[PDB]
RNA sequence: GGCGAUACCAGCGAAACACGCCCUUGGCAGCGUC
């Protein structure tokens, strides 16, 4: 049916310059609106900039005026941002956004894409490294046992962690990642376990760090 | 630019509550109101347009009223798939404009956390630097204190906490202590002080270096 | 009531602007003419 598909993102100096598309298919966008909303690391929805159609007239936030430019190509059936001069303040997860029909839907955005990432910053990509988390349980306490993966010193985002290539998934906890005054994102993973599987399971964390193309997996089991 | 100032900021409700946010405009956007349910690590959906007109396959239980420039979204009572944030947005002129959101949470009981404490790794004395973990499972509320084991340390540690669970409700917690390794080997038992509603007294989970 | 223009705000054309439509209305407009 109707989808988005973001793409162009990734991480950049201040200043830089930076071009999303937003490839539509299962519509056509010369009959829509379509909108670019932004939406930073935990915070709220921000609208960007949007496009109307047969007269292309575009219309931009105060804190994007003058730096982007927003533009659609009906035989690609793909619109675009243009982004300079960007500063941190921009970085954020981009979304692309169709306005409905206004019969049915009034002015409202009825269809978003999953996104893109773009990073804004001066610190160059760098790879995690990967520690265990010992279980404390023993493997005959009858109990819950808690194991984990603590991957340190990594940028940009995002890091997927994974337990048992995806086969664990009960009681997984990844928290987000915080940033040390290193300048560097870390994060842990975790999972509570019977107490009865230690020593006949087995238990590996995945963590794939796509921007650095860094592919880690640590084994997990009783110190 | 219209401004769309949005209340409450975040709001914790049990199942069967009726609920009724507030989105208010700087001025007159006439109708050209719409809201938003944004739910973790997920693209926002459509709810409601033009202040008041429900979207296709939307259930009921949502519904939206205009007083002048004051336009609420109201949920005639919570359920078990409305976890999410909420934003009003505004498309009477450009530049359109988003609301601060809400977050909406689950009350549920007190819940206690469970303990456990993490030794930095010996993959990881290797590097130089020692971080001690220290992990507070699945607990209910988000309100809990990390105190790190002896005098107390101060500025050299930080916390994360997941989001809300979809199925128990429950949230979880890490503390990671860094300093040095070589400050890591002067110092004997290493414990974290957790203090939580669900406890009657502070629970200290703690380590002797050497097994 | 009769005859002819005039598209302000809404509505409508896949359509916030531009383009086009709808003429006492969709609003208990207002200027000409019997």
């Amino acid at each position: 049916e109707v989808q988005l598909v973001e793409s162009g993102g990734g991480l950049v100096q201040p200043g830089g310059s930076l071009r999303l598309s937003c490839a539509a298919s299962g519509f056509y966008i010369s009959y829509s609106s379509i909108h670019w909303v932004r939406q930073a690391p935990g915070k709220g929805l921000e609208w960007v900039a949007s496009i109307s159609p047969y007269s292309g007239s575009t219309y931009y936030a105060d804190s994007v005026k003058g730096r982007f430019t927003i533009s659609a190509d009906t035989s690609k059936n793909t619109a675009y941002l243009q982004m300079n001069s960007l500063r941190a303040e921009d970085t954020a997860v981009y979304y692309c956004a169709r306005q409905g029909y206004r019969r049915r839907s009034g002015r409202g955005f009825d269809y978003w894409g999953q996104g893109t990432l773009v990073t804004v910053s001066s610190a160059s990509t760098k790879g995690p490294s990967v520690f265990p988390l010992a279980p404390s349980s023993k493997s005959t306490s009858g109990g819950t046992a808690a194991l984990g993966c603590l991957v340190k010193d990594y940028f940009p985002e995002p890091v997927t962690v994974s337990w048992n290539s995806g086969a664990l998934t009960s009681g997984v906890h990844t928290f987000p990642a915080v940033l040390q005054s290193s300048g560097l994102y870390s994060l842990s993973s975790v999972v509570t376990v019977p107490s009865s599987s230690l020593g006949t399971q087995t238990y590996i964390c995945n963590v794939n760090h796509k921007p650095s193309n860094t592919k880690v997996d640590k084994k997990v089991e009783p110190k | 630019d219209i401004q769309m100032t949005q209340s409450p900021s975040s709001l914790s409700a049990s199942v069967g509550d009726r609920v009724t946010i507030t989105c208010r405009a700087s001025q007159s956007v006439s109708s050209a109101v719409a809201w938003y349910q944004q739910k973790p690590g997920k693209a926002p959906k459509l709810l409601i347009y033009s202040a008041s007109s429900l979207y296709s396959g939307v259930p009921s239980r949502f519904s939206g009223s205009r007083s002048g420039t004051d336009f609420t979204l109201t949920i005639s009572s919570l359920q078990p798939e409305d976890f999410a944030t909420y934003y009003c947005q505004q498309s009477y002129s450009f530049p359109n404009t988003f609301g601060q959101g809400t977050k909406v949470e689950i009350k549920r009981t007190v819940a206690a956390p469970s303990v456990f404490i993490f030794p930095p790794s010996d993959e990881q004395l290797k590097s130089g630097t020692a971080s001690v973990v220290c992990l507070l499972n699945n607990f209910y509320p988000r309100e809990a204190k990390v105190q790190w084991k002896n005098a107390l340390q101060s500025g050299n540690s930080q916390e994360s906490v997941t989001e809300q669970d979809s199925k128990d409700s429950t949230y979880s917690l890490s503390s990671t202590l860094t300093l040095s390794k070589a400050d890591y080997e002067k110092h004997k038992v290493y414990a974290c002080e957790v203090t939580h509603q669900g406890l009657s007294s502070p629970v200290t989970k703690s380590f002797n270096r050497g097994e």
